[PDB]
C-alpha cells in the first residue's frame, strides 16, 4: 500500500477503458482539492487512418467506410462523402433523391442527439430513461434496416447520383408514426432536466464558452448554437433543399451544459418538423404510390422523370474524382463535419481531409474544464457529444 | 427571521412530493408489457434488405473481378485458369472471408450475371476464425429461416407493423406491413 | 408439548432423554436458532439478488434473468457459485492480510446484528436488553472494514472511494441512532421483543409510525445511505469505488453484505416503525372471538406462522420500496448526500427526539407509560 | 393418536406445504398470468417468490420453462 | 436436475453417429461432449457451416485459398484432411476422434448421410452433428436423415 | 511508468520482475516467450528464441528506450516464433482452451 | 517438414472420471460459470452501440445471467467490441491480463476478428484480436445485430460447458523469463499532464 | 422432373409473413426448401422458403 498523501496536486487518469459509453480517450486531469487545475486528453486510441486509407479507395467503395467517423448517424458521413466528388463532376440529384436524403439525415439527427441524450441522462444523475431513450432509437434502427438494409451504420444509401434504393412500401407510414409517438417525448425530455431544480443547478454555469470564444475555438453544431451563434450549415449553405421547409434553428444566449441541452432537444423537436415537411412534400409521395403511378400511366406522364427518381444516372465503379479541389460541408448531429477532397482526375482522391464534428469541439475540453469541479468533469465531457471514430479517424 | 426556515422545509416537502410522485410513476412502468425480444425463442425476422452472409451461385459465374473491384478490401479469391479448348475464364474455387467482410453488399449490386445474392443470415459465430473462410460450396448453401424453425416465435420489427402498430409482441395473426402495394392502386385509379 | 409449544424445551427434554447432561443439551441447543437465522439471511440474500434484478427488469420494460432455473430463481445463486470458483488478484503491492479482512470486518456485525430480529414472540435468537442500541454500534465498524478495503489496495481512487464510503458511512450513523432514539424513547427499552410488544397492543393503531411520522423517514432515509443504495452509492465518482480490485470470494462477501444489510435495515424497519410480526387486527382478539385458548398448540402454530408472514411482508414492501427508490431517485453525487446527513436529517432527527420528548412528557398514555 | 404426534403431523405437512406444494402451485401461477398481472399483482406475486423461496429453489431444477416448439402449420 | 449418466458415450459408440436436440438458449449439452471427453475421447468442436463439401474438407486435401485483402496473391493454402490429421496425431491407446458440430441446421440430408457413414466406414471416428430444436437435450441416431 | 510491448507469444517489459511485479528498471528488459501457451516450446527451439532475443536487443543498442523500440523488438522476435512454427520446429499446444491458430493453419508443405 | 504449421501430438492426457459424483459437481460449476458470465463493460467503436443494443430492453442482456462490470476484476468475460489500434492494444492486453483466470473472449465485429475493412491500407490497426488475447468465439458482421451477439454468447456458453474441473491448468502462463541487458537510452516522460499549466499556452 | 425446377419466376402466396405477394427469382432446390432471389431493390435478397407456401406464375 504504497500510496502516500501529499500537499502537491494529484493526478487522475480517467484512461482510456472507460466503464460507460465515453469513448476511448484518457482524461488526465490534476485536481488539487476539488478544482480542475490542468487537463490533458490524450486521444488517438481509435485512429485507424480513414485519411490514408482514402486514397487507396474509389468513392463506391470508401461508402461502406464513411459510417465509422460519427458511429451514432452514420449517414451523415456519407453525406459529405457523396457530396464531395458531386460537387466536383457536378453530377445533379433528383429531387426525390434530395428529400430522401433529407428524411435519412433528419432520423440521424434525431438518433446522434438520443445517443447522446441517454449518457447525458445517466451521467448527470437521472439514469432512469436510459433504458427507454433505446426504444425510439431501435425505432430509427427499424426504419433504417427496411430502406439501407443495415442499422445505424453500415448503409451503402447514399450514392453519388443521389439514393441506392428507393423507399419500401410501408416506409412512409411507419415513419409518420414514429414521429406521432416521438413529439411528446422530446416533451418529457425537457421536463426531466428543466422542471427539476437539482439538475439545473448541476448545469447551470457548468462550462462557461462565449459567443466570440466560440468562433475562435472553431466550436459548431450546438456547442456554437448553445454560446448565441443562429449558425446551421443548412441554412447558411443552401444544402440540399433543406429550404422547402420551415424551421428555425435553436439557440440559447448562455454557453453551458443547460443551454447545450436546450439546444440539441429543441433540434430534435425541429428535425421531426422537417421530417414531417419533407414526407408531405416528397415527390410522388410514397414509393406504393409512385410505383403504380408510373405502372398504369404508361411509361410517361413525369412520374418517369428526372426528379421522381432515386437515383441520378446509377455510375458505373470506375467513376474518376476529377480535378479540382473544394471542401463540403453537412451540419451533422455535431455540426460542421467537413471533406478536403483534392481529387486530380483519378479513380482515388487525392487527398481526403476529414474535419470532424467533434475533434474542434474537444480542444475546447481543457478550456471548459478550469474553474470547475471533479463530478462536473463527466457533464462537460456529456454535453460536448464526442464519439471518439469521427475525432480519431 | 423565519424566511429561510421555512423556505427550508418548503424545499423539503417539495422534494418529498416530487420523490413520491416519480415513486408513483416508475410504479406505472411494472404493468407495462416488456418489449424484450427473447432471443433464441424469439428470433426477430430481419428485414426484406438486410445484407446478412452472402450467398454464391457456382454455376452463374462468367469469373470476372468485378464483385472484387467493389468490395472495399478486394475481399473475394476469384481465381481462374483460362481453358484455350473453350476460351471462356473458368472460375475454380470461389470464397469469400467472412471474418474479414463487412457485409455492405457492394459485390451483390455490382454484379453483371446476378451471381452473388444476401441472406437473412446472422448468425455466423464460430471458435475457430479460419472457419469463416467460405468457400464456394459453403456459401451455395441455402441460408436458416428465420419463420420456418419450429422453435421460434419470430417477430416483425418496426417497419412491417400495420400502420398503427409500434411493437410486434401484440400481433393477433401475421397482419402484414402498412397497407396497399403496387398492384391495388392499378385497380383503383 | 401439550400445555403449548416450546423447541427448545422439548429439545433439551428429548435430549436429557438420551443420558446428557442439562448444560449440555443447551450447548448442543445453542448453534440451531443460529444456523436457522443464517439460513433466514442467506435466503434474505438470495431474495434480495432476486428482487433486485427482477424488478429493475420490470421497471425498464425487459424481462430479468430467465434461462437460470424456471424464472430467474437460480440467478443469484450461479452469481454466488461462480463468484467461489474465481481466483485471486492482489492488486500489486495489497497488504494481504488487511486486504482479505476489509471485506470479513464489514460483513461480521451485520451478520452479528441478527440476533435483534424477531420473527415473532421469542422466535429470535436473543432478546438482548440492549438490542438496536446494539445494532447501531455493530453497524458503526463498517467504516473501519471500508477504510481497511480503501488502503489495502496500492492503487489510488480506491483510497479515495474508501475515504468517500466512510465519509458516506459516519454521516448517517447519528441520524439513525436518533430515528431508534425515538422508538426507544416511545418503549423504554432496547430490547426489539419489548419494542414490537408496545405495537402489538391495538393491531395497526399502536405502531409507531403513527406516532413516529418524521421519525420512520429519518430512520429509513438514513437506512439507504448506510446500506450504500439508491442516491447514495453510469461513470463512476472519479474511476474506481474502493472494491475494483476485489475479485472472487471477497467481491462475493461485498456483494453479499450490501444486500444482507438491505434486508436486516428493511427488517428492523418492519421491527421499528411497523408491527415486527403483529397483524393490523391484535391476534388476542381473534383468539377470543375463536372462543379457542391462546395456549393450545395449532393455535400457537397458526399465530407463529402468521406473525412470520407479517414480518415477511413489511420487510418485502421496504426491499420492494428500496428497489424501486434506487430507479425513482436521481442519484446524487457526494456532497449533496453529505449535506442530506448533517444539515438536513440530524437535525430533523434532533426536532423528531425534542417532540417525542415534549409529546411523551405531555401525553404519556399515548407515548409509552 | 398422540398429540405429539399430531402437532408433528402438522408441522411435517407445513413442511411439505412450505416446500413443495405450494411452491409448486406458485410455478403454476407464473407460467400463467404474469403479463395479466397489474403492478399490484406482480408485487404479490413477486411476494409470493420472496417467502416461499426455499421451496422455490428446491424445485427450480425439475421445472422446464422453455417455450413448448411451434407447429409450423 | 437430470443428473446424467454415461449413457450418451453408449448411444455413440452404438449408432456411429447421433444428431443432438440442444435447446437454443446455450451450454446444456456440453456436460456431454464433456462426458464425452472424460470416458478417452478427443472432440473436435467446430461449425459445420464453414465447412464445405465434407468429402473434401473431412477427408481429403483441399486448398484454402486465404483472403488477399488486395495486397497478396491468390495463395492457394493446403490445409491437411481434417480427421485423418487429427486421427494420425492422436494417442495410438486413446478411444477415438469425435467431431462436435454445433451447427446441424442450414446444412442439407446428403451431408448428414454422408457423415453417418463415414462414422460407419473409417473405424474411430463418431460426429455429434447438433440439429438443434428440442426443449430438452435428446439425442437419435443419424439412420433415416 | 512502464515500458512495455505486451502482444500475444511474447511479452517484453522493461523492467525485472520481482515475485509477481515487474519493477520499471532501465538498463534491462525481460522477455515472456508464450504467456498462453499456444504453442509447444521444447528447449530446443526454446534456447533459439532466447539466442535470436539477445541478438535482437544488442543489436537495439542507441536508441531510444520508447515503447515504438520495444514493439519492434517484440514485433521480429513475433516473426521469428512464426518463421519458427512454419519451419516445423514448434507445434501448436492442442491441450489449451481456444485452439484458434492465431500464426496460420496447419498446411502440407508443398501441395 | 510435410506440414507447414503443426499441430503437436498431446502426452495421452486422460482425467477419466469414471464418478458420476464428481461429474455432477463438474456440472454444477459449468453451469454456475455459464449462468452467470458477467462481462467487462468495453467498448472502444462502433460494435460496443450494438453491444449497448443488447444492454437496453428490446434485447436483453440479463435474461442469459450476464450484467455489466465496471472493474474488469468482476469481469467474466470481455466482448472486444471494437477496432483494437496500436496505441490501444496494450491497455487491452492489460485489461485482459486482470481479470481472474475462468475468463472469456469474444472477437466482436469485423475489426477484431481480422481487422475487417482496416485489414489492407491502416498503419494503426490490430488486424484481429488474436494477435494480442486468447479467442473463444467469433463474431462477424461488420456492426453484428444483436441477436448475433446473443448468438455469440450462446456458443459461449456451449463452449463453457464442455469445461473440465480436472483440466484447470490450463489456465496457467508458463513463464519463461529470459531477462537480457540493453544499452538503450532512456527518454524523458513525453506525456505528463501538464497542459494549460505549461509554460506555453500563455505567450507566444 | 415435373416439381419445382430453378431458373423460372414465382410469387409467394403465404398470407402471414412479411414476404407476401413478391415475385421472385428460384436459385436452389436442395430437400424440398426452396431459395428465390429477390430483385427488388439495389441489393438483391435471397430468401428460403418451402414449396407449401409458393405458387409459380404464368403471365410473365
Ligand atoms: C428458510 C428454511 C425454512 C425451514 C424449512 C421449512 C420449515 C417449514 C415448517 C414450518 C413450521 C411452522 C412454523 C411455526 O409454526 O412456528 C412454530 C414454532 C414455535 O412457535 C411458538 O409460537 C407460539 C405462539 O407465538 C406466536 O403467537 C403470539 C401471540 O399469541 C405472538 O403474538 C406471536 O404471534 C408468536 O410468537 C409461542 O408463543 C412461541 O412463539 C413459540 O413457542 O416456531 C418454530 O419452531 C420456527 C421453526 C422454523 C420455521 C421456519 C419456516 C417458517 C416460515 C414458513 C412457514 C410457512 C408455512 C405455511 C405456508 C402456507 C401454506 C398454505
Ligand atoms: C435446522 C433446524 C433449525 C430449526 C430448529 C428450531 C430453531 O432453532 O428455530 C427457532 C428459534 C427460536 O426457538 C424458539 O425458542 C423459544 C424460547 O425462547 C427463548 O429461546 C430463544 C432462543 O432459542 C430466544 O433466546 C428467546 O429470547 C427466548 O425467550 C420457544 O420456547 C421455542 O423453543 C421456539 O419457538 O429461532 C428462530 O426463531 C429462527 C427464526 C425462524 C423464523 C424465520 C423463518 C423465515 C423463513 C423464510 C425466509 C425467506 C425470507 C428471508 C427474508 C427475505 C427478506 C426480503
Ligand atoms: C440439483 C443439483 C444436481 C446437479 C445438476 C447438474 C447440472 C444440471 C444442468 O446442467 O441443467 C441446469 C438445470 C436447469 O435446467 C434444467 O436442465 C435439464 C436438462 S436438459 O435441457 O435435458 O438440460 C432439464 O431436464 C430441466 O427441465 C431444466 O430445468 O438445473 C440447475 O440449474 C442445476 C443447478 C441448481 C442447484 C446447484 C447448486
Ligand atoms: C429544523 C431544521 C432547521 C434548519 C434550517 C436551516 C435553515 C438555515 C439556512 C441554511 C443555509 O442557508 O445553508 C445551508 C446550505 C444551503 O444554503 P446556501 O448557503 O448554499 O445558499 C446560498 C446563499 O447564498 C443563499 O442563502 O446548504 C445546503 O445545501 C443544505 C440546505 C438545502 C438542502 C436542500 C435539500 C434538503 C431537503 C431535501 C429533503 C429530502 C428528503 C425527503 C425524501 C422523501
Ligand atoms: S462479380 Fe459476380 S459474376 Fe463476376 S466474379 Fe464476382 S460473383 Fe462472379
Ligand atoms: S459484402 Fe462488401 S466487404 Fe463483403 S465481399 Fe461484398 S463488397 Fe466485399
Ligand atoms: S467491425 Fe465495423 S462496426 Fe465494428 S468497430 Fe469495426 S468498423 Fe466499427
Amino acid at each position: 500500500p504504497k500510496i502516500e498523501t501529499r500537499t502537491e496536486p494529484m493526478v487522475i487518469n480517467m484512461g482510456p477503458h472507460h466503464p460507460s459509453m465515453h469513448g476511448v480517450l484518457r482524461l488526465m486531469v490534476t485536481l488539487d482539492g476539488e478544482d480542475v487545475i490542468d487537463c490533458e486528453p490524450v486521444i488517438g486510441y481509435l485512429h485507424r487512418g480513414m485519411e490514408k486509407i482514402a486514397e487507396n479507395r474509389t468513392n463506391i467503395m470508401f461508402i461502406p467506410y464513411v459510417s465509422r467517423w460519427d458511429y451514432a448517424a452514420g449517414m451523415f458521413n456519407e453525406a459529405v462523402t457523396v457530396n464531395a466528388p458531386e460537387k466536383l463532376a457536378g453530377i445533379p440529384v433528383p429531387k426525390r433523391a434530395s428529400y430522401i436524403r433529407v428524411i435519412m439525415l433528419e432520423l440521424n439527427r434525431i438518433a446522434n442527439h438520443l445517443l447522446w441524450l441517454g449518457p447525458f441522462l445517466a451521467d448527470v444523475g437521472a439514469q432512469t430513461p436510459f433504458f427507454y431513450i433505446f426504444r425510439e432509437r431501435e425505432y430509427i434502427y427499424d426504419l433504417f434496416e427496411a430502406a439501407t438494409g443495415m442499422r445505424f451504420i453500415n448503409n451503402n444509401y447514399f450514392r453519388i447520383g443521389g439514393v441506392a434504393a428507393d423507399l419500401t412500401y410501408g416506409w412512409v407510414t411507419k415513419c409518420r408514426d414514429f414521429c406521432d409517438y416521438f413529439l411528446p417525448k422530446v416533451d418529457e425530455y425537457e421536463r426531466l432536466i428543466t422542471n427539476n431544480p437539482i439538475f439545473v443547478r448541476r448545469l447551470q454555469g457548468v462550462g462557461k464558452i462565449s459567443r466570440e470564444e466560440a468562433i475562435n475555438w472553431g466550436l459548431s453544431g450546438p456547442m456554437l448554437r448553445a454560446s448565441g451563434v443562429k449558425w446551421d450549415l443548412r441554412k447558411v449553405d443552401h444544402y440540399e433543399c433543406y429550404d422547402d421547409f420551415d424551421w428555425d434553428v435553436p439557440v440559447a444566449t448562455e454557453g453551458d451544459c443547460l443551454a447545450r441541452y436546450i439546444v440539441r432537444i429543441q433540434e430534435m423537436r425541429e428535425s421531426v418538423k422537417i421530417i414531417r415537411q419533407a414526407l408531405d412534400g416528397l415527390p410522388g409521395g410514397p414509393y406504393e404510390n409512385l410505383e403504380a403511378k408510373r405502372m398504369l400511366e404508361g411509361a410517361k406522364s413525369e412520374w418517369n422523370g428526372f426528379d421522381y427518381q432515386y437515383i441520378g444516372k446509377k455510375l458505373s465503379p470506375t467513376f474518376k474524382i476529377p480535378k479540382g479541389e473544394h471542401y463540403v460541408r453537412v451540419e451533422s448531429g455535431k455540426g460542421e463535419l467537413g471533406i478536403y477532397l483534392i481529387g486530380d482526375d483519378n479513380v482515388f482522391p487525392w487527398r481526403w481531409k476529414i474535419r470532424p464534428p467533434d475533434f474542434n469541439n474537444l480542444q475546447v475540453l481543457p478550456q471548459l474544464l478550469k474553474g470547475m469541479k471533479v463530478a462536473d468533469i463527466v457533464a462537460i465531457l456529456g454535453s460536448i457529444d464526442v464519439i471518439m471514430g469521427s475525432v480519431d479517424r | 427571521f423565519l424566511n429561510q426556515i421555512t423556505n427550508y422545509a418548503k424545499e423539503a416537502v417539495q422534494s418529498a412530493k416530487y420523490i413520491g410522485q416519480g415513486l408513483s410513476v416508475t410504479f406505472d412502468h411494472m404493468r407495462r408489457r416488456p418489449i424484450t425480444v427473447q432471443y433464441p425463442y424469439e428470433k426477430l425476422i430481419p428485414s426484406e434488405r438486410f445484407r446478412g452472409r452472402i450467398h454464391f451461385e457456382f454455376d452463374k459465374c462468367i469469373a470476372c473481378e468485378v464483385c472484387v473491384r467493389v468490395c472495399p478490401i478486394n475481399l473475394p479469391v476469384v481465381d481462374w485458369v483460362f481453358n484455350k479448348e473453350l476460351k471462356k475464364k473458368e472460375l475454380k474455387h470461389y470464397s469469400i472471408d467472412f471474418g474479414v467482410c463487412i457485409f455492405c453488399a457492394n459485390c451483390v449490386e455490382y454484379c453483371p450475371t446476378n451471381c452473388l445474392s444476401v441472406t437473412e443470415e446472422y448468425e455466423l459465430a464460430t471458435y475457430d476464425r479460419h472457419e469463416l473462410n467460405y468457400d464456394s460450396v459453403a456459401m451455395g448453401r441455402i441460408p436458416y429461416k428465420v419463420t420456418q424453425d419450429p422453435m421460434v416465435t419470430p417477430i416483425r420489427e418496426f417497419a412491417y407493423l400495420p400502420a398503427g402498430v409500434m411493437s410486434g409482441h401484440d400481433l393477433p395473426a401475421g397482419a402484414q406491413r402498412a397497407g396497399e402495394r403496387p398492384e391495388a392502386i392499378a385497380n383503383t385509379a | 408439548m401439550e400445555s403449548g409449544i416450546d423447541l427448545q424445551g422439548q429439545f433439551i427434554s428429548a435430549l436429557q432423554s438420551l443420558g446428557l447432561s442439562h448444560d449440555l443439551a443447551k450447548l448442543l441447543w445453542l448453534p440451531l436458532p443460529m444456523l436457522m437465522m443464517l439460513i433466514v439471511a442467506t435466503v434474505g440474500v438470495l431474495v434480495a439478488v432476486w428482487l433486485e434484478r427482477k424488478i429493475s427488469a420490470a421497471v425498464q420494460q425487459r424481462i430479468g434473468p430467465e434461462y437460470i432455473g424456471p424464472l430467474g430463481i437460480l440467478a443469484p445463486l450461479a452469481d454466488g457459485l461462480k463468484l467461489i470458483f474465481k481466483e485471486d488478484v492482489l492488486p500489486a503491492n495489497s497488504d494481504r492480510w488487511l486486504f482479505t479482512l476489509g471485506p470479513a470486518v464489514v460483513v461480521i456485525p451485520v451478520f452479528l446484528s441478527y440476533i435483534i430480529v424477531p420473527f415473532g414472540q421469542n422466535l429470535l435468537i436473543s432478546n438482548l436488553a440492549m438490542g438496536v442500541f446494539l445494532w447501531i454500534a455493530l453497524s458503526s465498524i463498517a467504516p473501519i472494514g471500508l477504510l481497511m478495503a480503501g488502503y489495502a489496495s496500492n492503487n489510488k481512487y480506491s483510497l479515495l472511494g474508501g475515504l468517500r464510503a466512510a465519509a458516506q458511512s459516519i454521516s448517517y450513523e447519528i441520524p439513525l441512532a436518533l430515528a431508534v432514539l425515538a422508538v426507544a424513547m416511545m418503549s423504554n427499552g432496547l430490547g426489539t421483543v419489548e419494542i414490537v410488544e408496545q405495537q402489538s397492543q391495538y393491531g395497526i393503531l399502536s405502531w409507531n409510525v403513527w406516532r413516529q411520522p418524521i421519525g420512520f423517514l429519518v430512520f429509513w432515509i438514513a437506512a439507504l445511505a448506510e446500506c450504500e443504495r439508491l442516491p447514495f452509492d453510469a461513470e463512476e465518482e472519479l474511476v474506481a469505488g474502493y472494491q475494483t480490485e476485489y475479485a472472487g470470494m471477497k467481491f462475493a462477501l461485498f456483494y453479499l453484505g450490501a444486500y444482507v444489510n438491505l434486508v436486516l435495515s428493511a427488517l428492523l424497519v418492519s421491527v421499528l416503525y411497523f408491527g415486527g410480526w403483529s397483524f393490523p387486527i391484535p391476534l388476542e382478539t381473534i383468539a377470543n372471538l375463536l372462543g379457542v385458548s391462546e395456549t393450545n398448540p395449532f393455535l400457537q402454530i397458526a399465530f407463529a406462522v402468521l406473525g412470520i408472514t407479517m414480518t415477511l411482508i413489511k420487510a418485502y414492501f421496504f426491499v420492494f420500496l428500496a428497489i424501486l427508490l434506487r430507479w425513482t431517485v436521481p442519484r446524487v453525487r457526494i456532497d449533496q448526500l453529505l449535506d442530506l446527513g448533517w444539515k438536513f436529517l440530524l437535525p430533523v432527527g434532533l426536532v423528531n427526539l425534542l417532540l417525542t420528548a415534549g409529546l411523551k412528557l405531555a401525553f404519556p398514555v399515548a407515548f409509552g407509560g | 393418536v398422540s398429540t405429539e404426534l399430531l402437532v408433528l403431523g402438522v408441522y411435517g405437512a407445513l413442511a411439505g406445504l412450505y416446500l413443495l406444494v405450494v411452491p409448486a402451485i406458485v410455478y403454476a401461477y407464473l407460467n400463467a398470468r404474469w403479463y395479466v398481472a397489474s403492478s399490484f399483482e406482480r408485487a404479490f406475486m413477486y411476494f409470493l417468490v420472496t417467502f416461499f423461496f426455499p421451496g422455490l429453489l428446491l424445485l427450480a431444477p425439475f421445472i422446464n420453462f422453455r417455450p413448448q416448439p411451434r407447429s409450423l402449420n | 436436475g437430470l443428473l446424467a449418466g454415461y449413457q450418451f458415450v453408449k448411444d455413440l459408440e452404438s449408432a456411429g453417429a447421433l444428431a443432438l436436440f440442444v435447446p437454443p438458449e446455450g451450454g446444456f449439452e456440453g456436460r456431454y461432449q464433456r462426458r464425452l471427453r472424460s470416458k478417452g475421447y478427443t472432440t473436435l468442436p467446430m461449425s459445420a457451416p464453414g465447412l464445405g463439401d465434407l468429402a473434401a474438407y473431412l477427408t481429403q486435401e483441399h486448398g484454402i485459398r486465404p483472403a488477399h485483402t488486395g495486397k497478396e496473391d491468390i495463395r492457394v493454402y493446403f490445409q491437411p484432411p481434417l480427421v485423418t490429421y487429427h486421427l494420425e496425431n492422436l494417442p495410438p491407446n486413446a478411444k477415438g476422434l469425435v467431431l462436435w458440430l454445433i451447427d446441424g441446421k442450414r446444412l442439407s440430408k446428403q451431408e448428414f448421410a454422408y457423415l453417418a457413414q463415414l462414422t460407419q466406414t473409417l473405424p474411430k471416428f463418431k460426429v455429434v452433428v447438433e440439429v438443434g430444436g428440442d426443449r430438452v437435450v435428446r439425442w437419435e441416431p443419424l439412420a433415416d436423415w | 511508468m512502464l515500458l512495455k510491448s505486451t502482444t500475444r507469444h511474447v511479452h517484453i517489459y522493461a523492467g525485472h520482475v520481482v515475485d509477481g511485479e515487474v519493477h520499471p528498471d532501465t538498463e534491462t528488459l525481460t522477455l515472456n516467450v508464450d504467456p498462453d501457451n499456444e504453442l509447444e516450446w521444447n528447449e530446443a527451439a526454446l534456447a533459439k528464441v532466447e539466442a535470436k532475443f539477445r541478438e535482437l536487443v544488442a543489436n537495439a543498442a542507441g536508441e531510444d528506450l520508447t515503447e515504438y523500440n520495444l514493439r519492434r523488438i517484440g514485433s521480429d522476435l513475433e516473426h521469428f516464433i512464426r518463421s519458427l512454427l512454419m519451419q516445423g520446429e514448434i507445434g501448436y499446444n492442442l491441450n489449451s482452451r481456444v485452439r484458434n491458430y492465431s500464426l496460420g493453419i496447419p498446411r502440407v508443405n508443398h501441395s | 517438414p510435410a506440414i507447414l504449421n503443426p499441430i503437436a501430438r498431446p502426452e495421452v492426457p486422460q482425467e477419466l472420471a469414471e464418478n458420476i459424483i464428481l461429474t455432477s459437481l463438474n456440472d454444477v460449476y459449468d453451469w454456475a460459470r455459464l449462468s452467470s458470465l458477467w462481462p467487462l463493460m468495453y467498448g472502444t467503436a462502433c460494435c460496443f452501440i450494438e453491444f449497448a443494443a443488447m444492454i437496453g430492453s428490446r434485447f436483453d442482456f440479463d435474461r442469459f445471467g450476464l450484467v455489466p462490470r465496471n472493474s474488469p476484476r468482476q469481469a467474466d468475460l470481455i466482448i472486444t467490441s471494437g477496432t483494437i489500434t496500436m496505441k490501444m492494444a496494450p491497455a487491452l492486453v492489460r485489461l485482459y491480463e486482470q481479470m481472474p483466470s475462468p475468463k472469456y473472449v469474444i472477437a466482436m465485429g469485423a475489426c477484431t476478428i481480422t481487422g475487417g475493412m482496416f485489414s489492407s491500407d491502416s498503419y494503426s490497426a490490430v488486424r484481429g484480436v488474436d494477435k494480442l488475447i486468447p479467442v473463444d468465439v467469433y463474431l462477424p458482421g461488420c456492426p453484428p445485430r444483436p441477436e448475433a451477439i446473443m448468438d455469440a454468447i450462446v456458443k459461449l456458453r456451449k463452449k463453457i460447458a464442455n469445461e473440465h474441473i480436472n483440466e484447470r491448468g490450463n489456465l496457467a502462463q508458463t513463464h519463461r523469463l529470459f531477462t537480457a541487458k540493453h544499452k538503450m537510452k532512456p527518454v524523458p516522460p513525453i506525456l505528463t499532464g501538464q497542459y494549460l499549466n505549461a509554460p506555453s499556452r500563455q505567450a507566444p | 422432373i415435373m416439381t419445382i425446377l430453378p431458373g423460372m419466376t414465382v410469387k409467394v402466396t403465404n398470407p402471414n409473413d412479411t414476404y407476401y405477394q413478391f415475385q421472385g427469382i428460384v436459385q436452389r432446390i436442395t430437400d424440398g426448401k426452396v431459395a428465390v432471389l429477390f430483385e427488388g431493390g439495389n441489393w438483391d435478397k435471397l430468401v428460403t422458403f418451402q414449396a407449401s407456401e409458393l405458387e409459380p406464375v404464368v403471365v410473365t
